[PDB]
């Protein structure tokens, strides 16, 4: 028996002898009121498999960063149709010769 | 009972082993046959556990050759006072301190050498010193050249002392073991007579020579015209001129009426404003309170009457029940083994080594020490560094205990047991912890620097966007600042001027300022914080993991230096504890050059510069605040700008700087063939070279071999470290000595 | 002297592990027994929305107070919650292709608790409960940022 | 000399539990199982760190990989002066036997073994890698 | 060796440790020095706690001479508690 | 699994056994040397290719060679 | 004073000797005859 005076390496009880115990996992119901299984279970019905929501993903991140090149031209700071609003470094080039 | 213990007559004297190369080893002593045999004779010349397995031989070694050190150091004490007498303008700068610079060595003039003579000021010519005898001298209340050479042969004569005691007690009389493992004596002795007895004798010093010589120096008197000091000692009346309590000889002392010595035992708290130094009454007092302090704490083990404690009971006294059976079987440890003791003084003692350093540039002990800048630069840096080196061989020799010295049967549970038993959580999370701060601490200056290249800086760290405010280090500032008037009421000023108040200029420049405190010194102060940690890291993961690990389960057998054990399991290329401290080396490396450059740029930047009498204009002008956070900013503002003198020193009198600069880049870039290749390829390659030599007949009768991996190693971090820091001599001491 | 706080697992020195009152003490048990992530009971879709939705609420933060929009007033907040968003919708990949790539051969072989009994196997640890966990995750997170910018926009005293 | 099993209930020596025990190769792949019979009470060191006593009689351990059985080994047998053995485990209750394997360790030549993995020919007297060359796989010309 | 199995109670709560704690230590912590003039170290800063509790959500300010009474006071009373535990002397003195 | 070849040259001094720390090298009897032995690899699955056993052996260019190849969860000594 | 003559007979200590012999003398050259570049004398 393993748990016995250092009796330890039970053959036939692998799962004690061998370092595989549940740390901290209790087991039980009810951690929820009830009809929210029903609230979210119907509305993950959709995505629950492995293609669903990687469909989904797709999906959304393709129509939220195609449309954020032409409709994120809330400022974006510089680029967007902001511009250099001064000829900034036209004839600036050189130093010793100018080159525009 | 605690005796003397010594044996008569245990090894002759003759030079018959001197003929004989390699005598001490049983392995080394066949003769060479290779070129691995030199370096081994090199290699295991003090390794005194590897001669013989006797206590006893290896303490009596040890014991001599710790007085052939010190004669050396007498040799070298007595040198620098020979200089500063013979070829020094020592005289010449007591008459002037300021305008005149410190200058102790003159070139011969020979090849074109002879430009290395500076115009130091004072009718000489020669090197600028920055060891900063001159101000210890002045400090001592040396005033003659005379006493100088005087000093000289003292030193030189005690330094014949030392050999011959040497000598004494290894071939005449040389002690038992017992002898030796009496701690308690030694502490008793040491903490009493040594430390003690020492602050004793120099308050005497400082009381009847220091005092009275530098008060007639500071009074403006030149230094011919003032009394010698034995005139000193047997005039009380001058003394009473000087300080009346005096006239009163020592009945206050023996009556407990100690209040009428406030004349020359004081304690008033900034600075000397005419001098730039501490005020010296503070200075005895201060060695009469340690005297008394050491004296007392020396009476505290047993000898041999019943009074005492016991080193044994002290220990065995402590355990709780965290820990098991707590410190049962340290004793045993400490008094048995060298390397555990070498461990423990090696860490105490670097880290004691810069303590002084921090405390040597914030209050600056000695006479016109702050305002010879490069003075303060070296003395600072030099400590730095040798503190740094002092800890990593504490890491060093607390694995060799690991290695050699440590057996499991009388250490059962004990504090050393459960540390091994639980190192796999220590160096977990002293991973975690490095890898956290490294990247906050260093990420925030790749972010700073992002973000002021991408043309918006208003997103950046700094003073005025986003702000880190160390307001801890600030709220200790004002603490301490605040002090004299609630938490310290006899105290005249603070403990020193970088706390905050008034500024001290003694000749123009300034001693010292107060410092402030802004985001730059907070990333600064955590860069110092993670690298840190980064060498505890390396360095106690190679104690700890010194006997065995998941990796190799007999790493105890391979011993302490051994280079792999195969290429197999993947690959265990450095697997030694050895290893460990070699990388540690390396880390060292570079936590101490980041201090040493936040020291330099934070005083070039906030302290130092001249009184112009329109306010302060510091040397760089105050550039520390908003160029600490950007790597650009080190990289221009720090070493580009700064380097300006160090290289175009060519053709003034400063050009040996200019030029070992180089040099030192040199071997810098040379260690790299010892770091990165291997020793395959070149045993191949000496196998051709000396296939060129049978071809002519030289071939040699020793046989070429090239270097073991470790010597590899070793040679190549020894040029790394060499190559760096006298790059970062040659830098320091052309900048601050062209513009400082 | 005759007292000890520091065990080994269950007896057993010779598994890894060494219990501490940082890991074995009663309220830490007890209170790392009612996280979401160990009871066990429970079908994992509604794991998957508690976790979204205590995550997404706290992302929504640092990118609303710390983003390049911070200073201009009343859009700050916007351009927050909307990239908290999309860190969550990122977060939803990576737990399908984990998903993907664990639990794809078989399982382990046994398991029971430390006051031993031998307890069955998690449902969580199967490739359709991990897709269901991601699906909740997704839905909870996205929904506790929506969150983020309602209690924002409706709050006595945010500052 | 019959191939042994070991007996399951006999004790283990006293240790405090260190980290460096059992990791989780146990739980799916395999852990090593060594026994050996003391006569007196002494302190021995775990090629893992700390030191434990052994017990007066049998005793038994349970370790990670082979490397460790082999260090124990070793020290138990050059110190000490004792016949450990240990067991290959894997996890579900299939035990290998192994070192000796042959009743005598494998030093001391025991007549009836069957040499394997032994070429006989010198060792530069093997072909070109040229001539093994676009085989089913890498392969070196000392493996022919 | 160690243990078996780690025990529920390792604090073993002696109701009459903390209330000699802080009351062992106020009793004497609210004399009155030279030092300040007539002043306590926890009557001083009784002032100061409800003296900046006065104006609430305002921070004190970071030099303000009563956050060196809250770490100086606090430094002796989790002191003075951690060698009241070791008043467990059940079993060690 | 790594290839361990033991040659004809060999003199059979079981340098090579009492230095592998994992017991894939055993004696076996042979009829070709002075001290009637011969060491054999039996057991190469069990080899982490240390090269223990090529620094352990007397006669020049080695007796024994230790050809890597490909790796497993043993050969590779990981422990978890 | 053989052995002392013998340890005189080691190796760095003759290095050191003679490098000071040849160090010395290129030094004494290089003194009384300053500067020099071209052979032509
Ligand atoms: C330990 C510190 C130290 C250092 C770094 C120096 C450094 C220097 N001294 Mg100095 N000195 C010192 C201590 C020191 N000294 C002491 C303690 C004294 C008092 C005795 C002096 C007295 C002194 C004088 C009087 C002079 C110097 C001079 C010099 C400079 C030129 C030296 C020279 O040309 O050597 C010359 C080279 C040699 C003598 C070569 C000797 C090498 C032999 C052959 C090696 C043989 C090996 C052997 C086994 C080991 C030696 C054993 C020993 C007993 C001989 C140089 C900067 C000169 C100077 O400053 O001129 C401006 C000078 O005139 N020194
Ligand atoms: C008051 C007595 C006294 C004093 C002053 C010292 C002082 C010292 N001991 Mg020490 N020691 C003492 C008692 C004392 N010990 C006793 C009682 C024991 C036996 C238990 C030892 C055993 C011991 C060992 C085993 C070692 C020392 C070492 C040292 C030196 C440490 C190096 C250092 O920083 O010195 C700073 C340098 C100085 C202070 C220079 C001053 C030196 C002069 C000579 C004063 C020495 C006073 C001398 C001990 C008195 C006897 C002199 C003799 C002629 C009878 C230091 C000189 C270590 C050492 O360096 O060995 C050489 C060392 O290894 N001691
Ligand atoms: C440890 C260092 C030290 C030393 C060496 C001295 C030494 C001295 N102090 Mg002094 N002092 C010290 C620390 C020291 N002090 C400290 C820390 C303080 C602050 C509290 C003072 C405060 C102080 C005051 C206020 C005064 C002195 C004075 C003196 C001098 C006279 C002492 C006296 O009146 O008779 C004390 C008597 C003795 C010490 C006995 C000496 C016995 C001799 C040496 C024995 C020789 C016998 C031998 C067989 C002779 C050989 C014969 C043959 C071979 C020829 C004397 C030079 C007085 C003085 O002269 O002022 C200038 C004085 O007024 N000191
Ligand atoms: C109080 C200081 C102290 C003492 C007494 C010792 C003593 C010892 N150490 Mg140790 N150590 C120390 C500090 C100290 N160390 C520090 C600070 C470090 C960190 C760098 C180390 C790192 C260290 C390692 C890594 C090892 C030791 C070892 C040893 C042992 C053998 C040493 C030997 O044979 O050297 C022989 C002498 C030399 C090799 C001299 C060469 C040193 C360098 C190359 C010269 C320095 C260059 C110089 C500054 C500039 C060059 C000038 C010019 C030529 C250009 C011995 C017990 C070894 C051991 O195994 O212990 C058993 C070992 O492996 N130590
Ligand atoms: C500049 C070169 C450099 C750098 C960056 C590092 C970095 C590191 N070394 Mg290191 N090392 C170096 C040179 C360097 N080393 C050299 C030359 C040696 C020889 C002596 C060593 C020897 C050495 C040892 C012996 C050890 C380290 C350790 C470490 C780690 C410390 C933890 C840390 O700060 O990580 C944080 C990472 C950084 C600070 C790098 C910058 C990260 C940036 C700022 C942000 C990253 C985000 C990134 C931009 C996102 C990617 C986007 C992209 C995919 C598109 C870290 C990985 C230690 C370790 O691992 O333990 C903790 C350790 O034990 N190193
Ligand atoms: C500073 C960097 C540096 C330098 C100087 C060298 C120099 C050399 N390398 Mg190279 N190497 C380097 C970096 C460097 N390497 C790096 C980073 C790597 C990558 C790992 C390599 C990889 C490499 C390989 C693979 C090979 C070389 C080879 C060579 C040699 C080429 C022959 C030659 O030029 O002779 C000139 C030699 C010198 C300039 C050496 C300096 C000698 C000094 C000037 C004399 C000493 C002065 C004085 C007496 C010292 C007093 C100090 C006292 C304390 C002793 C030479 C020694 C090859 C070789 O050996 O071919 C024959 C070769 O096979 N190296
Ligand atoms: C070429 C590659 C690329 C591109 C195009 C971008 C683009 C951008 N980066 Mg970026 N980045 C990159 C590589 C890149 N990055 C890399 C390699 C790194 C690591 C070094 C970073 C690290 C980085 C940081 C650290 C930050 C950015 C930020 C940004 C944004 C700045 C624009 C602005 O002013 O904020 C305006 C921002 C917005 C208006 C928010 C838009 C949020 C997304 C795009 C919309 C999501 C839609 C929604 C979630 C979909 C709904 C799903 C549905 C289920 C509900 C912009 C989207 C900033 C940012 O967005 O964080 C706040 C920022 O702080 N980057
Ligand atoms: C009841 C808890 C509570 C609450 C709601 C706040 C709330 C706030 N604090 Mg505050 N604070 C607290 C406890 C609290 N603090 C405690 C215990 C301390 C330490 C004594 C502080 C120290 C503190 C400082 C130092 C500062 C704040 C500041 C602030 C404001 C941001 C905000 C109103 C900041 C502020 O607005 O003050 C100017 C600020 O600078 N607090
Ligand atoms: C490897 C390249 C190299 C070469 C070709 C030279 C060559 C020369 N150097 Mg030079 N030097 C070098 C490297 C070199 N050095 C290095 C690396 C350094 C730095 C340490 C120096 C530092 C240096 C200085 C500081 C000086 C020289 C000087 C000289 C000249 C003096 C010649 C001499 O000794 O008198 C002739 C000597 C003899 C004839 C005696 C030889 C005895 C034999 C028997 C002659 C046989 C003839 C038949 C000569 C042209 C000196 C000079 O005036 O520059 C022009 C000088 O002042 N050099
Ligand atoms: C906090 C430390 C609490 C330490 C503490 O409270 O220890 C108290 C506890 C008391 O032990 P005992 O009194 O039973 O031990 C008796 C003898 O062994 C020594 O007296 O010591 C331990 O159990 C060691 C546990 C290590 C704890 C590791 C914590 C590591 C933290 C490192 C980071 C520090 C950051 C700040 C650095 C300035």
């Amino acid at each position: 028996k393993y748990g016995e005076n250092s009796r330890y390496f039970d053959l036939q009880d692998m799962e004690n002898t061998t370092g595989s115990w549940d740390m901290y996992g209790v087991d039980e119901k009810k951690r929820y009121p009830d009809n929210q299984a029903k609230f979210f279970t119907q509305a993950t019905d959709i995505i629950s498999r492995r293609e669903s929501l990687r469909a989904l993903v797709a999906l959304s991140g393709i129509a939220a960063i195609v449309t954020y090149g032409l409709k994120g031209a809330k400022d974006a700071d510089l680029p967007i149709t902001k511009g250099p609003q001064t000829t900034g470094e036209n004839g600036k080039g050189g130093s010793v010769r100018s080159r525009l | 009972k605690v005796k003397i213990a010594v044996d008569r007559n245990p090894v002759e004297t003759s030079f018959e082993k001197w003929a004989k190369p390699g005598h001490f080893s049983r392995t080394l002593s066949k003769g060479p046959n290779t070129t691995t045999w030199i370096w081994n004779l090199h290699a295991d010349a003090h390794d005194f556990d590897s001669h013989t397995s006797d206590l006893e031989e290896i303490s009596r070694k040890v014991f001599s050759a710790h007085f052939g050190q010190l004669g050396i150091i007498f040799i070298w004490l007595s040198g620098m006072y020979f200089h500063g007498a013979r070829f020094s303008n020592y005289e010449a700068w007591l008459s002037d301190p300021t305008h005149i610079k410190p200058s102790a060595q003159v070139v011969w003039p020979i090849v074109g050498q002879e430009i290395l003579n500076g115009d130091v000021g004072g009718g000489f010519q020669g090197i600028q010193i920055t060891s900063g005898f001159f101000q210890l001298w002045r400090a001592s209340g040396i005033t003659s050249e005379l006493q100088l050479y005087t000093t000289a042969i003292g030193g030189l004569v005690m330094a014949a002392a030392m050999f011959f005691a040497g000598w004494f007690h290894y071939h005449k009389a040389a002690p038992k073991l017992e002898w030796f493992q009496n701690v308690e004596s030694m502490l008793n002795h040491h903490l009493g007579g040594l430390l003690g007895l020492g602050s004793l004798a120099w308050a005497g010093h400082q009381i009847h020579v220091s005092l009275p010589v530098n008060k007639l120096l500071d009074a403006g008197v030149d230094p011919k015209e003032i009394p010698l000091p034995h005139d000193l000692l047997l005039n009380r009346a001058i003394m009473a001129d000087l300080y009346p309590s005096f006239a009163k000889g020592i009945a206050p002392f023996f009556t407990l009426n100690w209040s009428e010595y406030s004349d020359f035992l004081t304690f008033k708290g900034g600075l000397n404003p005419v001098t730039g130094g501490l005020w010296l009454s503070d200075t005895a007092h201060h060695h009469v309170a340690i005297a008394v302090l050491f004296l007392v704490a020396g009476h505290m083990y047993r000898t041999n009457w019943g009074i005492g404690h016991s080193m044994k009971e002290i220990l065995e006294a402590h355990r709780g029940p965290f820990t098991g059976e707590g410190h049962v079987g340290l004793y045993e440890i400490l008094t048995t083994s060298w390397h555990a003791q070498l461990a423990i003084n090696l860490a105490l003692f670097g880290s004691l080594s810069i303590i002084v350093a921090h405390h040597m540039y914030a209050m600056p002990p000695y006479p016109y020490l702050a305002t010879d800048y490069g003075t303060q630069l070296s003395l600072f840096t030099h400590h730095t560094w040798i503190g740094g080196f002092c800890i990593v061989g504490a890491g060093a020799h607390a694995a060799i205990f690991m290695v050699r010295d440590y057996d499991p049967t009388n250490n059962y549970n004990n504090l050393l047991d459960r540390v091994i038993r639980h190192r796999d959580a220590i160096i977990s999370h002293l991973n975690w912890v490095c890898i956290f701060l490294g990247f906050h601490s260093f990420g925030l200056y790749i972010h700073n620097d992002t973000m002021s290249a991408l043309g918006r800086p208003q997103d950046m760290f700094s003073d005025t966007a986003i702000q880190l405010q160390p307001v801890f280090a600030q709220w200790i500032q004002n603490t301490h600042f605040l002090a004299p008037q609630l938490t310290a009421p006899n105290a005249l000023a603070a403990t020193s001027l970088t706390w905050g108040g008034d500024l001290v200029a003694v000749g123009g420049k300034v001693a010292m300022m107060p410092i402030s405190l802004g985001t730059s010194d907070f990333m600064v102060h955590h860069i110092h914080a993670f690298t840190i940690h980064v060498t505890v890291l390396i360095l106690l993961k190679g104690v700890l993991f010194a006997r065995s690990s998941r990796l190799i389960p007999d790493k105890a057998n391979l011993g302490f230096r051994f280079p792999c054990d195969g290429p197999g399991r993947g690959g265990t290329c450095q697997v030694s504890a050895w290893d460990h401290v070699f990388l540690g080396l390396f880390w060292m490396y570079n936590s101490l050059s980041i201090v040493i450059f936040h020291f330099s740029w934070k005083m070039q930047s906030d302290v130092w510069g001249t009184v112009t009498a329109s306010g302060v204009s510091h040397i760089t002008g105050g550039n520390f605040a908003q160029s600490a956070n950007t790597i650009n900013g080190w990289l221009r503002d720090f070493l580009w700008a700064q380097s300006s003198q160090v290289i175009q020193s060519y053709g003034s009198a400063l050009s040996a700087y200019g030029l070992i600069f180089l040099g030192a880049h040199f071997v810098w870039a040379f260690s790299l063939m010892f770091l990165f290749s291997g020793r395959g390829y070149w045993q191949e390659l000496i196998e051709s070279i000396v296939w060129a030599h049978n071809k002519l007949k030289v071939a040699p009768a020793i046989q070429p071999r090239a270097l073991s991996i470790t010597q590899g190693r070793a040679v190549g971090v020894a040029h790394y470290l060499l190559g760096g820091i006298a790059t970062t001599w040659s830098f320091f001491l052309a900048r601050i000595i062209s513009v400082g | 002297k005759k007292a000890q706080v520091i065990s080994p697992v269950n007896g057993d020195p010779f598994v890894g592990m060494l219990e501490t009152p940082v890991t074995s003490a009663p309220i830490v048990a007890t209170y790392l027994s009612n996280l979401p992530a160990y009871r066990t009971g429970v079908a994992p879709v509604l794991r998957g929305v508690e976790i979204g939705l205590a995550h997404g609420f706290l992302l929504a933060g640092p990118f609303i107070k710390l983003g390049p929009l911070r200073n201009v007033p009343e859009t700050a907040e916007i351009a927050g919650s909307l990239s908290a968003a999309g860190l969550v919708l990122i977060l939803a990949l990576c737990l399908s292709i984990y998903g993907s790539a664990q639990f794809q051969s078989t399982p382990s072989i046994g398991v029971k608790t430390l006051s031993g009994r031998s307890v069955a196997r998690d449902p969580l640890f199967s490739a359709d409960g991990w897709s269901e966990f991601a699906a909740g995750f997704l839905v909870g997170g996205e929904a506790g940022v929506a969150w983020a910018y309602v209690c924002t926009q409706i709050l006595p005293y945010y500052s | 000399w019959t191939v042994p099993t070991l007996n399951p209930d006999t004790p283990s020596p006293i240790f405090g539990g260190s980290t460096g025990g059992l990791l989780r190769k146990a739980q799916t792949e395999e852990f090593y199982v060594i026994t050996w019979e003391a006569k007196k009470e002494q302190i021995f060191e775990m090629p893992t760190g700390g030191a434990a006593i052994m017990r007066q009689g049998p005793n038994l351990l349970k370790f990670g990989k082979k490397e460790q059985c082999l260090a124990l080994t070793t020290q138990l047998r050059n110190k000490f002066k004792l016949t450990p053995c240990f067991y290959r485990v894997f996890p579900d209750g299939k035990v290998q036997y192994l070192h000796p394997a042959d009743g005598v360790y494998p030093e001391k030549v025991n007549a009836g073994r069957v040499g394997a993995n032994q070429n006989m020919r010198r060792i530069g007297q093997n072909v070109n890698p040229i001539k093994v060359k676009f085989s089913g796989r890498m392969m070196s010309p000392a493996e022919i | 060796a160690s243990n078996k199995s780690f025990p529920r109670d390792w604090v073993k709560t002696d109701p009459l440790v903390p209330v000699l704690g802080f009351a062992g230590w106020t009793i004497p912590a609210n004399i009155g020095v030279s030092a300040f003039g007539g002043q306590s170290l926890f009557g001083l800063f009784t002032q100061s706690i409800g003296e900046n509790l006065a104006h609430f959500p305002t921070g004190p300010a970071l030099d303000d001479k009563f956050w060196l009474y809250l770490i100086t006071y606090h430094l002796g009373l989790f002191l003075t508690i951690t060698l009241g535990q070791i008043g467990v002397q059940g079993r060690k003195q | 699994a790594h290839i361990v070849k033991i040659y004809d040259t060999c003199i059979g001094c079981t340098q090579c056994v009492r230095a592998c720390p994992l017991d894939v090298l055993e004696m076996v009897p042979w009829d070709g040397c002075k001290a009637s032995q011969m060491a054999s690899a039996p057991r190469t699955e069990d080899c982490v290719g240390c090269k223990r056993c090529e620094t352990a052996c007397p006669t020049d260019f080695l007796s024994v060679r230790v050809y890597l190849g490909s790796e497993s969860t043993r050969s590779m000594g990981l422990s978890y | 004073m053989k052995d002392f003559t013998t340890y005189l007979s080691t190796a760095p200590v003759i290095a050191t000797i003679w490098f000071t012999f040849t160090a010395g003398l290129l030094i004494e050259i290089n003194r009384y005859f300053p500067d020099p570049l071209v052979f032509s004398f």
